[PDB]
């Protein structure tokens, strides 16, 4: 997943 | 110039994270909807808001508008790349770089919301926001998509008390 809601958080799938 | 100019400039710059994210999510076949509005991020946002002495509900409302604007850009990019795949970015996005930019943009936005809380609660907020957007749209050379996304992202700025 790749998030942009508050922090740019990135988990490799 | 408007006092919201830097807050709006920070928001407009933050919208541009959509381009790297769409570019990555396109290649990785990740859902655009899985964007991070989860309890841990909401709580961290609220704790960071209280640390800046601004209303967590207000800040959460701002970032709820921001995420909707960001996803909207990603969806439009997917629309463009479906129609013409060759127009897709050739270069991979630098997401480690983007992570630090978002952290700086987040802080600038929060400190700006505190630094202008009086104006955001004032009747002149609407006029000040409109002037700010036009300045940022001119100075950032924002296209129709980013202009509308900037409107969506800033539509709750003047809902302060």
């Amino acid at each position: 997943y790749l998030w942009t809601y508050y922090e740019l958080i990135f988990k490799p799938c | 110039t408007s006092q919201l100019a830097e807050l709006v400039d920070a928001a407009a710059e933050r919208l541009e994270v959509a381009d790297p994210v769409a570019a990555f999510k396109w290649r990785a076949q990740l859902p655009i909807e899985d964007s991070g509005r989860v309890e841990q991020q909401l709580a961290k946002l609220g704790e960071d808001a209280r640390s800046q002495h601004i209303d967590p509900d207000y800040v959460t409302r701002v970032f709820d508008d921001q995420i909707r604007a960001t996803e909207a850009i990603e969806y439009s990019r997917f629309s463009d790349w479906k129609l013409n795949p060759a127009s897709a970015p050739p270069e991979p996005p630098d997401l480690s770089a983007s992570r630090s930019a978002i952290d700086s943009l987040n802080n600038r936005m929060l400190s700006q919301i505190w630094s202008h809380w009086s104006l955001l609660s004032a009747p002149s907020c609407a006029a000040q926001l409109d002037r700010a957007k036009r300045d940022i749209v001119r100075s950032r050379h924002l296209d129709s998509l980013y202009q509308r996304a900037l409107t969506t992202a800033t539509q709750s700025y003047c809902q302060a008390l």
